[PDB]
RNA sequence: CUGUUGCUUAUAGACGAUGGCAUCAGAAAUCGGUGUUGUAAGCUUUAGAGUUUCUUAAUCAAUACUCUCGGGUAUUGAAUG
RNA sequence: AGGAUUGAAAGGGAAUAAGAUUAAUAGUUCUUAAUCAAGAGAAUGGUAACAUAUCAUGAACUUUAAAAUGGAGUGUGAAAAUCUACGGAAGAGUUCUCUUUUCUUCUUAACAAAAGUAAAUUCCACUGAAAUGAAUCAAUCAGAGAAGUGGAAUUUAUUGGCUUUGUAAGAAAUUCAAUGAAUUGUGGUAUUUUUGCAGUCUUCAUAAAAAUUAAAGGGAAUCUUUUGCUCGUACUAAUAACCGCAACAGGUCUCCAAGAAGCAAAAUCUUUAGUUAAAUAGAAUAACGCAGGUAAGGGAAGUCGGCAACAUAGCUCUGUAAGUUAGCAAGAAAGAGUAGCUCUGGUGAUUAUCGAAUCAGAACUUUAAAGGUUAGGGG
């Protein structure tokens, strides 16, 4: 909604925060297995759930 | 009521004396053509003039006949008649 | 804002020490003399032009005087 | 025709939610949000509006000049002028007859 | 030789097939014939009940007369050139 | 002194508006103009109703009022929108056929002021109504006092309802020129919406409370400036942002709301705004389909069954049965009229002019007229 709570926004914030990829940089390190976010959604794909 | 036409820049492709035998023969007074006789439209020299008050005209009924004018003869495409501000109207390409 | 009605009250809004901006506005017929004080926006509206320039004589020195025309500042 | 839209958050037509469409500069109409109607005093005996009282808020006696909220009567702004003639008569009369009836009857 | 292809091909046809012509090919307009509807637009009969205005002078007026057996359409699966 | 906690982003509530601005936020930013709260620096007037930029002291205690109260329907004040009359200014469209023509703009906030001036209700003073008066669309009222005259008060989207004024033309809109110049009257016995008001009707229904505020009874006591904290604020709100596994023809609460036409917020067409893409196209134009139709003569003979389709259909006038709980049946059934053009009369206001769409009538002409859409089959 337009109105919400101080912590619920926050929450809101922290799940668009995590919906990032894994950078570049790590991508390179040694024996790196971790290439794709697999906790990864989209608005339309998946609803959070809060 | 005074209201000068400016051709001060078109003077050639609207002589002034074409305008007053076109003019005094076209304005519908009371709903007939040609019977101007109460209008005196006059040379007024550079300009023409119409400085009529004993009957009833408008100036944006000066405009109207101007432009009903411009298609008569097919020069409309190339002018245009703007007001002066000045109780009067002038001609610009 | 509120609008004085004579000029007996604006010649003693001048004379007191509370004005803080003086704005003239010359109009088609009217001259209007709006003092901003710190609470309203006083204008007084005068026909005549000598009773203009007196209002002028009696502006203390040290106060800004804007003058407006048909042009905005 | 203009149309416009509500300017705050509210959406229904509630009464605390009254607007009314006025015009601005350029043939613009804004939204206005108008008071609500209120009621005036009422004599406390006979229940009928009292006249010098204005019909306002009840905050809004506050910024109200003091000789404006109330009349000056004996019981003004609580009782209309015919609630009080009574009141002194029963006042007088009944004190009266009673050092009549009793006080050396 | 046969097939593809072309005539936005027909006497044929869901698609294939089938039938015709392919440089004297083909197509297209235009013209005449042949049909359909019912007399175009502009000006004229005061056509014209009345109104109106100058006061027989005009107007405005549904509808009606002559130009007008007009005008418009006509292969698209019509026929000549 | 009196009863604890929570419970509403649609109930109550101190106070902000206009213009501009961003790639995106804006009653939040900027400019200008205000408001509110908390502070800091023992009175007169009027017969009376009641009235005086703070004024003009008012403790404990008690009371009253406000916040705070259904619905229907009728009349009416005002604003806006639409329409229209007069007077112009500026720009655009049409112009071989005419058209003094058609179209667009002509604006103004919060908060305050008080030149001019309204409608309605309730009270006050004088006087006392019958030959009863007064008044509404309807009503309704009067010797516990009508009508008349003169007053007071409140309501009418902020001060005080409308015009007007400060704000405020310096803004904004429409034009012209290459930043700078031009104008921004007055009306209406028309319609709709909104907003109040006035009485009427209706209930075995009577249609919230508190925070908070003011006043009274009582007599205890003797203009300037500062601050205004925490949190929400982007976007969709739906034939693509929500719930249905999805860019699902399903579902989901509201606000603002133009012209024509008509009884109508109906069907149909257009204006401001939005969009031309919203599970792909092209060619051919077979059968059988889905959707919309028509038909010679007959007219339900089809079928379980008039299923489906056809048919009647608006308005005006005449006329209308049996039966009946006497209210109805009833739009019973049945019959006639309806177009276009040119005219005539009726229905008002101010003292001849001005305006309302409505009703009736008469000639003439035609393709003989509700039927483009909408629109009861009957017994």
């Amino acid at each position: 909604t337009g109105h919400k709570g101080f912590s619920y926004k926050l929450k809101l914030g922290k799940k668009i925060h995590q919906n990032r990829g894994v950078p570049q940089w790590f991508r390179m390190k040694t024996g790196n297995t971790i290439n794709y976010n697999f906790k990864r959604r989209h608005w339309n794909r998946r609803k959070m759930g809060m | 009521f005074s209201c000068t036409i400016d051709l001060t820049n078109c003077t050639d492709f609207i002589e002034p004396k074409k305008l007053v035998t076109f003019f005094r023969q076209t304005i519908k007074v009371q709903g007939r053509a040609g019977n101007t006789k109460g209008i005196e439209v006059k040379v007024a020299d550079k300009k023409v003039t119409i400085t009529t008050s004993s009957a009833k005209l408008c100036k944006r009924y000066m405009k109207y006949l101007m432009k009903k004018y411009l298609k008569k003869n097919n020069l409309r495409e190339w002018l245009r008649v703007i007001s002066d501000k000045k109780d009067g109207f002038e001609l610009k390409f | 804002p509120k609008q004085v009605q004579e000029f007996k009250q604006i010649l003693k809004l001048l004379k007191s020490g509370s004005i803080r901006a003086v704005r003239v506005k010359t109009n088609g017929e009217n001259t209007k003399f709006k003092v901003r004080c710190a609470k309203y926006l006083y204008t007084y509206i005068c026909a005549d032009k000598a009773k203009a320039e007196e209002l002028k004589k009696a502006i203390p020195k040290d106060i800004h005087v804007v003058e407006i025309a048909k042009k905005a500042p | 025709a203009v149309r416009v839209t509500y300017v705050r958050k509210h959406s229904y037509n509630t009464k605390s939610n009254g607007i009314r469409i006025v015009k601005t500069a350029g043939g613009n109409m804004t939204v206005q949000h108008r008071q609500k109607i209120s009621n005036g005093v009422r004599c406390g005996d006979c229940g009928c509006v009292l006249a010098g009282i204005r019909h306002i808020r009840p905050h809004q006696y506050g910024w109200l000049g003091k000789s404006k909220r109330t009349v000056t009567r004996a019981y003004g702004g609580v009782k209309c002028h015919k609630c009080v003639q009574k009141k002194i008569l029963r006042a007088f009369l009944i004190n009266e007859h009673n050092l009549i009836k009793l006080a050396a009857a």
